[PDB]
């Protein structure tokens, strides 16, 4: 259990907090062009980007179109930022 | 026997054209002579009876069979000597170098302005054979050169695409004598050639000088520059990291920190304009005039990035037009810039669909703002992966998974419910699941439902495993060192363009290196160079044998 | 696994593929012709010339110098 | 095991050549109705089966060979290769025999070889229609 624990240590540092920094542009980035999109009672970018976290998390005419192409690329490159984080992770234990 | 004989007979016939001399008519072998036969069936005999009756030692064999794009061909330089040194025929070149009736020159070029140097970068490819050939013919013939004809530098003759011989195997992917040319020491008497020279030594520390005359960005295309963006082979990235070169890029990334985090604050800015603008859109309906300000800026801006992107491309990518792969972060500002303009315009026109570019354009901005991370090593690597991953590897998975996707939705929706089924709507629901968003609603042959659902979930599940095994079966077959290059190459970028300049041009920035003199002894006046000094530390020296030095301490 | 066996497993299902598209649906007698060029590569044992339906393979190597040289059909390059 | 099958193949070969001329020993079938060749390719026989396709025969008895060169420039050449088992034309053929009968594991290991991968690639290139 004690060695488990290091690694942790070691992939939340490492690699978890350079996730974090890429994924939070991105979801900044796209919440506010929701955001934009929805325009009145103003949902703060901070309440935005949060509608938009629990949303990956599934808990839950210019507007209709883009609002979804948008998200659908979201949803892809958040995963891909994880499998990204999965490969570092492996080439980093050969080495 | 017949070879004397016959060619008497041709001058004793008065033909005035003689013979020796014929050379061959179709346009796939124009050119070839008989000097050229005798050469490559490796007869010196015959190659000295040919000259010994007038053959031209300079015929070009200019044919389609003896050019460099066709394929099943031969290019070896055009003419004899550029033969007998591209295949390995000492015996050969040395005569026709030293013969006295009718010497060969090395200073001779061919059709495309090739010399003998040009020629062995051509033929050379990374196989150890091929390389241990050319180094030493290559270096065998500056030796030569320097005794033939010491006045004139080899090195220094361009063809037409003004490109002597390290910038030809540096735009031709040559990376073993491109390496064996920068790491060259020669310890004969024509020390002036080696490019490496050690200004010091002391104990296990010592300061080897590199030249960086082809080298550095100061003289226009210069083997950085032409790497960069001229070059396009695979392997270019791995020639960046070579040991002068390496410790130079990084030496003029060092003076550039500031005007990297400068630019990256002004478009940190920029995007934070943008981003306001954006958030306060109000759709139908000083304060209103600074929202003004704001649209203004981003046109300004926008043009800008789309000038600056333009000279990018404007400045070099003529030739190269489709070069996604080689500069995908390129294109997306491009792109955004592109994107953000026409979004003015629609503005200012009126145009109900500029929200959606307008928005498009804002989300684009700030995922490129990933741009920037390449300043640091560890997210410089994610980030060189990220795009290699989005590029190349996920258009493959998701071409398969829209198959599955869309044969599985049809199949259950027509399946579950005069019923009104839609494509989007059924695959949009059925992605969702997967995406873990939403979940399935029955409809309310459920059993055949489930059959099919249980295919899905684990022939998705399949895909992931053959995603991954895929994606993690390239990094053990990779070379742990490829993915960083790739990275060091992107800085190697940056710093060209900002030794270029914005718009209000800062050009004719500070040289890198130092000027000394290297050698003592050329022929005439002393010979002053460009190096870039490097630090080594060996400690093994002590039984190997101490190096000729510049000076004798390491004071001056 | 041998890294390579995949690309060669894949190499296999072209020639399965190849192989049934040269017999055909059920027009099947259409895709049957010869692959190749026809040379004489020489004198048998049996004195009537030897020829045969052979492909050609360009190819370059620069290790050669030292071997022997291979006698050839041809006394210079053509096509 | 691979060396000596060669070796020992090959010599055979050239005693055939003078000890019975008109005799083309690589023609006899068996009561299965392979030759040699096909036969190696139906068992799994790489290492042979790769020699024979790419066999090189100098001064006396050339002409049991399958691998010959049109040309030679120097280090350009373009080599002719026997297609006479090979070619899909031919009924029985090695390719039809590897992609459909044989039984060893290692098939697609034996598709890959210079003279089969090209000709693949070459009726392949006609095929994309
Ligand atoms: C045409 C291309 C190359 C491209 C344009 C769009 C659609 C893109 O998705 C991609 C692929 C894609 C499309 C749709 C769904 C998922 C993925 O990749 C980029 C393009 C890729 C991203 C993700 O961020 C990056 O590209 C990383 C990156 C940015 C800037 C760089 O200089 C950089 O170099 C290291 C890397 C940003 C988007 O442009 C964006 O913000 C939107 C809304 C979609 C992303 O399409
Ligand atoms: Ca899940
Ligand atoms: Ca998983």
């Amino acid at each position: 259990t004690g060695i488990y624990s290091v690694m942790i240590e070691k992939v939340i540092l490492r690699d978890l907090l350079r996730f974090l920094l890429v994924y939070l542009v991105f979801l900044f980035g796209f919440a506010v062009a929701l955001v934009s999109l929805s325009r009145p009672p103003y949902r703060s970018i901070l309440d935005a980007s949060l509608e938009l976290f629990k949303f990956t998390i599934g808990m839950g005419l210019r507007f209709r179109g883009v609002v979804l192409l948008l998200l659908l690329a979201y949803v892809l490159l958040t995963y891909v930022l994880l499998l990204n984080m999965l490969i570092a992770l492996m080439s980093e234990t050969v080495n | 026997a017949c070879i004397q004989p016959l060619l008497e007979i041709d001058r004793d016939s008065g033909n005035p054209q003689p013979l020796v001399n014929a050379q061959c008519t179709d346009e796939y072998y124009r050119g070839h002579s008989a000097l050229h036969i005798a050469i490559e069936k490796r007869s010196l005999q015959c190659v000295k009876l040919l000259v010994e009756n007038g053959a031209n030692v300079h015929a070009k064999a200019c044919g389609h069979f003896f050019q460099k794009n066709q394929d099943t061909c031969f290019y070896f330089g055009e003419l004899p000597l550029s033969l007998a040194a591209c295949t390995k025929q000492w015996d050969v070149v040395n005569y026709l170098l030293e013969n006295p009736h009718q010497p060969a020159s090395l200073q001779a070029q061919d059709s495309l302005g090739n010399t003998v140097l040009h020629a062995l970068v051509m033929i050379a490819d990374d196989s150890a054979e091929n390389s241990a050939l050319v180094v030493r013919m290559y270096d065998g013939l500056l030796q030569a050169g320097a005794r033939l004809c010491p006045n004139v530098q080899l090195e220094g003759i361009p063809n037409l695409e003004g490109l002597t011989p390290l910038k030809l195997a540096a735009k031709e992917g040559k990376i073993e004598i491109f390496k064996h040319i920068l790491q060259r020491e020669f310890s004969a008497p024509c020390q002036s050639l080696s490019r490496k020279f050690t200004e010091w030594c002391y104990g296990p520390v010592r300061v080897s000088l590199y030249d960086l005359a082809s080298v550095d960005s100061w003289e226009e295309n210069s083997v950085l520059e032409i790497i960069a963006f001229h070059s396009r082979s695979p392997h270019r990235h791995r020639m960046v990291v070579l040991e002068p070169l390496n410790k130079l890029l990084q030496a003029k990334w060092d003076r550039l920190i500031p005007r990297f985090c400068f630019n990256f604050l002004c478009y940190l800015v920029y995007m934070l304009i943008f981003t306001a603008v954006a958030y306060h859109q109000p759709a139908l309906e000083a304060g209103n005039s600074m929202l003004l300000l704001g649209h203004i800026l981003i046109l300004l801006g926008g043009v800008y990035l789309l000038l600056g992107q333009l000279w990018y491309f404007w400045r070099r990518r003529l030739f190269i037009w489709i070069s996604f792969m080689d500069s995908y972060s390129e294109i997306l500002f491009l792109l955004q810039a592109l994107l953000t303009v026409l979004s003015q315009v629609l503005c200012f026109l009126a145009i109900e669909w500029y929200l959606p570019l307008l928005v498009s354009s804002l989300v684009m901005g700030w995922t490129n703002l990933l741009y920037y991370t390449r300043g640091f090593q560890h997210t410089g690597i994610y980030s060189v992966m990220i795009e290699k991953v989005i590029l190349r590897d996920l258009l493959r998975f998701l071409l398969v998974y829209l198959v599955f996707l869309f044969g599985f939705a049809v199949a259950l929706v027509s399946l579950s419910r005069p019923p009104y089924r839609s494509i989007l709507d059924a695959s949009l629901e059925l992605f969702k699941f997967t995406i873990g968003m939403g979940e399935l609603a029955f409809q309310e042959f459920r059993g055949v439902v489930l059959l099919l659902l249980l295919a899905y979930v684990l022939l998705t599940y399949v895909l992931l495993l053959n995603m991954l095994i895929a994606l993690m079966s390239e990094t053990v077959n990779s070379v742990a060192t490829d993915s960083w290059s790739i990275w060091k190459l992107q800085k190697a970028i940056s710093v060209l363009e900002m030794e270029n300049g914005y718009w209000w041009c800062r050009r004719k920035k500070q040289r890198a290196g130092v000027m000394l003199t290297v050698g003592t002894r050329p022929d005439g006046s002393p010979d002053e160079r460009w190096c870039f000094r490097v630090g080594e530390m060996n400690w093994a020296t002590w039984e190997q044998t101490l190096p000729r030095t510049l000076c004798e301490e390491p004071s001056g």
